[PDB]
């Protein structure tokens, strides 16, 4: 019953910079409120519980506030493990709702993706179906846009990406998306390209072959 | 060191139910309470298997339930009804104890236990070869991977060269294609120099269905 | 499972009543 709302969904942040997050709740719950942190393929971990209180071992730089329906969780001095997802979540009234989530990305320069395309295989294309795959490799900030056009015809429906998590190595994103055809859709066609529109492009970007 | 050992994966069908546990270890239940969070994280009910109480959300009524042995220390909670979007990952946690403060927080996680509600029956992948060419070079660098296509459940494990090749590795997070199978890729970008004197092989692991594949990926 | 679904008895608080 009771809403958390979390702000900002996402912020971009450098190593050593102060931030501070902040949470909502619909109705006032006293200081009722913990804060999480969590990175993927782990369970979440309590950082600050009762608004202000901070667990054993968590680093002193992180501190806790708020009392009734506004709350803050700052990061004075962040370092490069803090960069996770934050949850706030009450306790005074079940059921106990989580916030959305603050998700902290690194700061780094503008850098275009490299794009690669692979035709589909003949191996799978003996099995009677053909996919298309199209790379963008190394890429910052994570928007980016993915057009497949097969003869110059604008592709919709058939077709699925995916994005990585951020890279340690160098703060980029890389993405690959997969065009899947039939066989004999596939062969009725020559020229397959994946337009790739990015920040770090000037003007977007065509990788193609033809088949 | 109290924590929180859970059972293993599982597949459901929907309308099906389905029963997670939880093992205290390093440490007995006494006086605390556990709670289920799946994961948006969303609380779905707890016990307190000192009395053999249990809450829970009003959005699971009717649809869960809980029990505790207090002789192996293992709780269980039961969901029932299963619909495809309970397809999550599922936490034990332990409550902090209340007798200190009413103003709880949850001190001790499990490590989760997923769920996956479909239709599907396990299968393993088809793998494919996503080869370089001119089409995937960058100056110096060529591209290079494995198209690991139509399988069920997660997940899967891909490796380059038995893990002899870790650097310029990407492997992306599988989608959910509209047959219920999933796919995923995964790619290396390696010296173009490098095409016709080494061999790169793509190890892929489905546990699920006894699936071993090692794929070469060869220039043509 | 069959422990006693109870939402009248706050099972995270309960101690803290007690005293």
């Amino acid at each position: 019953d009771i809403q958390m709302t979390q702000s900002p969904s996402s912020l971009s942040a450098s190593v050593g910079d102060k931030v501070t997050l902040t949470c909502r709740s619909s109705q006032s719950i006293s200081n009722y409120l913990n804060w999480y942190q969590q990175t993927p393929g782990k369970a979440p971990k309590v950082l600050i519980y009762a608004a202000s209180s901070l667990q054993s071992g968590v680093p002193s730089r992180f501190s806790g506030g708020g009392s009734g329906t506004d709350f803050t969780l700052s990061i004075s001095g962040l370092q490069p493990e803090d960069f996770a997802t934050y949850f706030c979540q009450q306790s005074y009234s079940s059921p106990y709702t989580f916030g959305q989530g603050t998700m902290l990305e690194m700061k780094r320069t503008v850098a275009a993706p490299s794009v690669f395309i692979f035709p589909p295989s003949d191996e799978q294309l003996k099995s009677g179906t053909a996919s298309v795959v199209c790379l963008l490799n190394n890429f910052y900030p994570r928007e980016a846009k993915v057009q497949w056009k097969v003869d110059n015809a604008l592709q919709s429906g058939n077709s699925q990406e995916s994005v990585t998590e951020q890279d340690s190595k160098d703060s980029t994103y890389s993405l690959s998306s997969t065009l899947t055809l039939s066989k004999a859709d596939y062969e009725k066609h020559k020229v397959y390209a994946c337009e790739v529109t990015h920040q770090g492009l000037s003007s977007p970007v065509t990788k193609s072959f033809n088949r | 060191q109290v924590q929180l050992v859970q059972s293993g994966s599982e597949v459901k069908k929907p309308g099906s139910s389905v029963k997670v546990s939880c093992k205290a270890s390093g440490g007995t239940f006494s006086t605390y309470t556990f709670s289920w969070v799946r994961q948006g994280l969303e609380w779905l009910g707890g016990i307190l298997p000192l009395l053999n109480i249990a809450n829970y959300a009003q959005k699971f009524q009717g649809r869960v339930k809980f029990a505790a042995d207090k002789s192996t220390n293992m709780a269980y909670m039961e969901l029932s009804g299963l619909r495809s979007d309970d397809t999550a990952v599922y936490y034990c946690a332990r409550h902090s104890n209340s007798w200190f403060s009413p103003k709880w927080y949850f001190d001790v996680w499990g490590r989760g236990t997923l769920v996956t509600v479909s239709s599907a029956s396990t299968k393993g992948p088809s793998v494919f070869p996503l080869a370089p060419s001119s089409k995937s070079t960058s100056g110096g660098t060529a591209a290079l991977g494995c198209l690991v296509k139509d399988y069920f459940p997660e997940p899967v494990t891909v490796s380059w060269n038995s893990g002899a090749l870790t650097s310029g590795v990407h492997t992306f997070p599988a989608v959910l294609q509209s047959s219920g199978l999933y796919s995923l890729s995964s790619v290396v970008t390696v010296p173009s120099s490098s095409l016709g004197t080494q061999t790169y092989i793509c190890n892929v692991n489905h546990k699920p269905s006894n699936t071993k594949v090692d794929k070469k990926v060869e220039p043509k | 499972k069959w422990a006693s679904l109870w939402n009248w008895f706050d099972i995270t608080k309960w101690l803290w009543y007690i005293k």
